């Protein structure tokens, strides 16, 4: 199914996935398209960041779902 | 295993400033301090008792096993700086709900809309009253997501980059965590002062990129 993912520029981008994707499979697709590594990227659905290991269909994404990427900050 | 583990790497020397434990900007830990500061302004207490004792432990400035669990569970090495906002989320699902949000997802015009309540300790929402643009509506119209209702206290997260903004435009809050580039501080509403590891400085809202807010009703 699609899904929809905000880059980091504010432009949406579509993600060909199924529910039991996990949100690891998520990155690696969302890294392939933005060049953005997995251990940078932190995924936002309904107000909740996504956690590696659990998949989509945990936290009932459904197709037509927008993602939210936030970009990893390196604060000292 | 967590309990087999040595702390004392993670013992960094910590003050009490304006009543916070804070701890002295040392082998890029800024983001420790403001995460460990947001966790007091908003006065969250954690779901496990071996926990909320390592947490007491912090408050009282026998720091090291509570930061180290901060490490250990975002794996995070020593010395590498990170993201309090990643750390904040990693943290909720440990902290016991004291109170929640309603965020409304609306088009300018009402093409669609909808209300949801958020009850973590922890939402990623926009931190300006005025939301941010979030996804197009099967009608064709994107949709504004903003908080409207906040219950008890919440930690909001901007969903996005560090936000500079006029202070009005900021959901009200106590305690504001803002990022320079990086190094994390943390705007104190109250005081208008500004937590810079364990100093306390002058600070403004109006040039502060702001990461997240401690709302409270
Ligand atoms: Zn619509």
């Amino acid at each position: 199914m699609q899904i929809f993912v905000k880059t980091l520029t504010g432009k949406t981008i579509t993600l060909e996935v199924e529910p039991s994707d996990t949100i690891e499979n998520v990155k690696a697709k969302i890294q392939d398209k933005e060049g953005i590594p997995p251990d940078q990227q932190r995924l936002i659905f309904a107000g909740k960041q996504l956690e590696d290991g659990r998949t989509l269909s945990d936290y009932n994404i459904q197709k037509e779902s927008t993602l939210h990427l936030v970009l990893r900050l390196r604060g000292g | 295993e967590f309990h087999m583990l040595d702390h004392t790497g993670f013992a960094f020397p910590s003050e009490v400033v304006n009543g916070r434990r804070v701890l002295k900007t040392t082998d890029n830990n800024s983001w420790v301090n403001v995460t460990c500061l947001q966790l007091q302004f908003a006065r969250f207490r954690f779901k496990s008792a071996g926990l909320q004792a390592m947490w007491e432990s912090y408050c009282t400035g026998d720091v090291a096993m509570f930061v180290h669990w901060l490490y250990w569970l975002t794996g995070v090495d020593k010395g590498q700086p990170s993201d309090s906002e990643n750390a904040l989320n990693m943290l909720s699902k440990y902290i016991v709900p004291a109170g929640s949000v309603t965020i409304e997802r609306v088009t300018h015009d009402g093409c669609c809309c909808s209300k949801r309540v958020v009850t973590a300790p922890v939402v990623n929402a926009s931190v300006l009253k005025l939301g941010v643009e979030d996804g197009l509506c099967p009608h064709g119209l994107n949709y504004i997501d903003k908080v409207v209702v906040v219950k008890g206290t919440t930690i909001v997260v901007n969903v996005g980059k560090p936000v500079v903004a006029p202070s009005h435009l900021f959901l009200k809050g106590v305690s504001y965590t803002t990022f320079l580039d990086g190094h994390y501080t943390v705007f104190d509403h109250d005081t208008g002062m500004v937590h810079d590891g364990d100093v306390f400085v002058p600070g403004d809202l109006n040039v502060s990129p702001v990461t997240n807010v401690v709302v409270s009703e």
